[PDB]
């Protein structure tokens, strides 16, 4: 009819916005966790270098 | 954000759309009421034509 | 009718799924970010003690 189509369009705009936000948040999590794990690896290498210096 | 204004926009879109939906609902409803009254007076016409035709035939 | 109900319910389900997924991702992002901050703070002190050791 008439109002039904508009209501469907609203329900679809919510769909697109929610899905896009979810995808963006997932990409953010991937990037942040990669950052953290690379920092942890750098910390490990520093520990090993400290061990060599102690030797 | 842009998502906020987009949400408000699709929101007012839904509002105006459901408004017009109920509106044409009411309009076509009035039209259906008029058509029902038309059918009723039509059956009145059928009955009156039947009785007068039957009188003529009698 | 029939089509309106199923389509509307499916679309609302899609919106809710995307929203909850985004919230989970953002929570993990915040936790990983704070842990990364901890890693930075500990790494600086590790570097300082390494520098003293080298001296």
């Amino acid at each position: 009819m008439d109002a039904i189509k508009k209501k469907m369009q609203m329900l679809k705009l919510d769909k697109e916005n929610a899905l896009d936000r979810a995808e963006q948040a997932e990409a953010d999590k991937k990037a942040a966790e990669d950052r953290s794990k690379q920092l942890e690896d750098e910390l490990v290498s520093l520990q090993k270098k400290l061990k060599g210096t102690e030797d | 954000d842009f998502d906020d204004i987009h949400r408000k926009r699709v929101e007012k879109d839904l509002n105006e759309l459901q408004t017009l939906i109920e509106a044409h609902f009411e309009n076509r409803k009035k039209e259906e009421e008029e058509l029902i009254s038309l059918k009723d007076r039509i059956e009145k016409r059928r009955a009156e034509r039947a009785e007068q035709q039957r009188i003529r035939n009698e």
